[PDB]
């Protein structure tokens, strides 16, 4: 029950550093918490990086370092390469137990940024028919690939009822979204302003309906 | 030439509990933890529990008490994990890895099995129910149009999608299936410009397998 905090996504270019912090809902970092940090690549393959603060495990190239700077735990990558788009956790230890951060996407750049294209679409009648509707929110053509999407409806936000599935590389690498707004043929009709907003780097696209 | 091996995929109902397995080679399998880790897509890692295959000692993480329960098998050097009574919130790939040496927490998350899908449904096989995605009065006067078909409720993956068998097949965009209430579904949208629609029929082709089913919807005007 701590919370290990870490920025959600972040960008570099090859060459360039960057370093990830991990923080501590606790409060500050100790020598004790032993951060850890591990890569996740594509396809689910985890690599261990660093342990005890700052070892560097065997294998792993001298870019990646580990730190502990004031109270949070780091990991600078120096010579940023597009090996190392991928994503990574810190992890700490709690006397007890370990617990995750909820990870970083790094995205070392390597095509201009793109902004998504929102679609919106209102339920088919014939889905209606059925007693249940469902709105269908697509995001193409972005990049980096990191964007969050949140509904609305009547102006106020919707927090049970939506799923998003995470970004995939569309033949151009760039990338692509969907999100489902689900109710029932009830709901839809007691309601007017449907929204669906989806933001990217700091800049938000909606695209709402009016029934 | 270290290396944990998971079973890939299994499928288990609702209220049972599941077994999982991974079969560490390359190494003194007695000396080294063993860790297990949650991962919903879309979601970080979730830390389960380690094990000292070494005299029996286990850390848990309070919130999988009881979910979960930790066993070695030193003869065939193979870890495993029993999960208890399965629900839909239990779907998750499951890794294990490969920890410290002794008691001590100098190490790494060194070596990481490849996981188990574990999905956990009711669902028998059912087609998609295609409904097509038509906009919307707000009329694009303009160059392009994108239309689409959702694919609703069917089971299990996949299904496939093509836009008039591959005549058309520029700018067609299918998503990632989701799991919704033991169904799967997805979509997928196809941007032509306007003069070519409604002028010219566009139907999307929807083909599931396991329901030996494939259905075509012509995409009609609002
Ligand atoms: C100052 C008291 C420390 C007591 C710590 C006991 C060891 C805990 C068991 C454990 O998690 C060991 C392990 O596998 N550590 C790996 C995990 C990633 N980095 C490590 O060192």
């Amino acid at each position: 029950q701590a919370v290990v905090t870490q920025e959600s996504a972040l960008t570099t270019s090859p060459g360039e550093t960057v370093t990830l912090t991990c923080r501590s809902s606790t409060g500050a970092v100790t020598t004790r918490n032993y951060a850890n940090w591990v890569q996740e690549k594509p396809d689910h393959f985890f690599t261990g990086l660093i342990g005890d603060t700052n070892n560097r495990a065997p294998g792993v190239p001298a870019r990646f370092s580990g730190s502990l700077i004031g109270h949070k735990a780091a990991l600078t990558i120096t010579g940023a390469q597009t090996e190392d788009e991928s994503v990574y956790f810190c992890a700490l230890w709690y006397s007890n137990h370990w617990v995750f951060g909820g990870g970083t996407k790094l995205t070392v750049l390597g095509q201009p940024k793109s902004s998504p294209s929102v679609t919106l679409f209102p339920p088919s009648s014939e889905e209606l028919e059925t007693n249940k509707a469902t709105l269908v929110c697509t995001i193409t053509d972005f990049y980096p690939g990191v964007v969050t999407v949140d509904w609305k409806v009547d102006g106020t936000p919707v927090t049970q009822g939506m799923e998003t599935t995470q970004p995939s590389k569309q033949s151009n690498n760039k990338y692509m979204a969907s999100s489902y707004l689900t109710l029932t043929a009830g709901a839809w009709e007691r309601h007017s302003s449907y929204s669906c907003q989806v933001t990217h780097e700091g800049h938000t696209v909606e695209k709402s309906l009016s029934r | 030439q270290v290396q944990l091996q998971q079973s890939g995929s299994e499928l288990v109902r609702p209220g049972a509990s599941v077994k999982l397995s991974c079969k560490a080679s390359g190494y003194t399998f007695t000396t080294y933890w063993i860790h297990w880790v949650k991962q919903r897509p879309g979601q970080g890692l979730e830390w389960i529990g380690t094990i000292y295959p070494g005299s029996d000692n286990t850390y848990y993480d309070e919130k999988f008490k009881n979910k979960a329960t930790l066993t070695v098998d030193t003869s065939s050097s193979t870890a495993f994990m029993q999960l208890s009574s399965l629900t839909s919130e239990d779907s998750a790939v499951y890794f294990c890895t490969r920890g410290s040496l002794y008691y001590n927490n100098y190490g790494w998350f060194g070596y990481w099995g490849q996981g188990t899908l574990v999905t956990v449904s009711a669902a028998k096989t059912t087609p998609p129910s295609v409904y097509p995605l038509a906009p919307g009065s707000n009329a694009a006067s303009q160059s392009m149009v994108t239309l689409g078909c959702l694919v609703k409720g069917y089971f299990p993956e996949p299904v496939t999608v093509t836009w008039n068998s591959g005549s058309l097949s520029s700018g067609v965009h299918t998503f990632p299936a989701v799991l919704q209430s033991d169904l799967y579904t997805l979509t997928s949208s196809v941007t032509v410009p306007s003069s070519t629609w409604p002028s010219q029929t566009v139907t999307c082709n929807v083909a599931h397998p396991a329901s030996s089913t494939k259905v075509d919807k012509k995409i009609v005007p609002r």
